């Protein structure tokens, strides 16, 4: 359902 | 500048619903 | 939100996502009010009978999306949290009275077509606006129905309600620090918001200076759209001086 974040964000 | 929505007031463009606000009012 | 429309682009430039970090997934609405201050319900922080107590690293706060689970690369802006502050007051024991918490940004945000704080209210702002019959905007990605999720955002504009309606309409004690809005059984309109738009904002637009205010936050409701029954909201205004006291407390 929710696309992928930028791994930056975490 | 609080409010004052970049693609609306600031055109002085309205959204399609805001007049009912103000026609509450 | 029950009965509403898509908003349209940039429509509410101050609509925050309450986002969780893992799982990954929509907590609540929220809005911004500065370039590093978000305002939401307490209850999408804390809520001890459902176990509900997030921190500061739990969380992500993206801000200028319109779709609801979309990375939308260029447009959205996705924050981290240096400190949440919950109303010292927050009744989640009974009623949910004071619903009210704030978010400090890690950095500041910077404003864009689609970014763009919301005012609050001053007390003759909160006087000549908020009046039975009066309506204001709800906007969210919660659930479209009580019982399915918006693609988009949407945007749903309800009547403030008087307050003897609100308190005839439940069982539990409504008090001074809440409003309640939406049609009645007889009006022919309907909307509502529902879970997950919770901690967003109940906004009007200012007929002397033509500027929007956030009036309410979605706090509870008993169902979602049901007849006979109210969206009730933390009453901003009355909590004001609290909100001030704690930016200026560290800001701000
Ligand atoms: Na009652
Ligand atoms: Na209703």
């Amino acid at each position: 359902d929710f696309e992928e974040i930028p791994e930056e964000y975490l | 500048d609080c409010g004052l929505r970049p693609l609306f007031e600031k055109k002085s463009l309205e959204d399609k619903t805001e007049r009912e606000l103000l026609e509450s009012y | 939100i029950v009965e509403g429309s898509d908003a349209e682009i940039g429509m509410s430039p101050w609509q925050v996502m309450l986002f969780r970090k893992s799982p990954q997934e929509l907590l609540c609405g929220a809005s911004l009010i500065s370039d590093r201050w978000v305002l939401t319900a307490a209850h999408c922080l804390l809520y001890p009978p459902w176990d509900k107590n997030f921190t500061e690293n739990d969380l992500l706060v993206r801000i200028g999306k319109h779709s609801r689970t979309r990375y939308e690369r260029n447009i959205e802006k996705i924050s981290m949290l240096e400190k949440i502050y919950i109303h010292p007051r927050y009744n989640w024991r009974e009623n949910l009275d004071r619903d009210i918490a704030l978010m400090k940004l890690k950095k500041p945000v910077a404003f864009s077509d689609y970014i763009h704080p919301v005012c609050l209210p001053d007390r003759e702002t909160a006087a000549s606006l908020l009046q039975a019959g009066y309506k204001g905007r709800v906007t969210g990605w919660g659930n479209l129905k009580e019982t399915g999720q918006p693609s988009v955002l949407q945007v749903v504009n309800l009547p403030i309600v008087e307050r003897p309606v609100c308190k005839d309409s439940t069982r539990i004690r409504i008090t001074d620090n809440m409003f309640c809005a939406g049609y009645k059984p007889d009006e022919g309109k309907r909307g509502d918001a529902c879970e997950g738009d919770s901690g967003g904002p109940f906004v009007m637009k200012s007929p002397f200076n033509n500027r929007w205010y956030q009036m309410g936050i979605v706090s509870w409701g008993e169902g979602c759209d049901r007849d006979g029954k109210y969206g009730f909201y933390t009453h901003v205004f009355r909590l004001k001086k609290w909100i001030q006291k704690v930016i200026d407390q560290f800001g701000e």
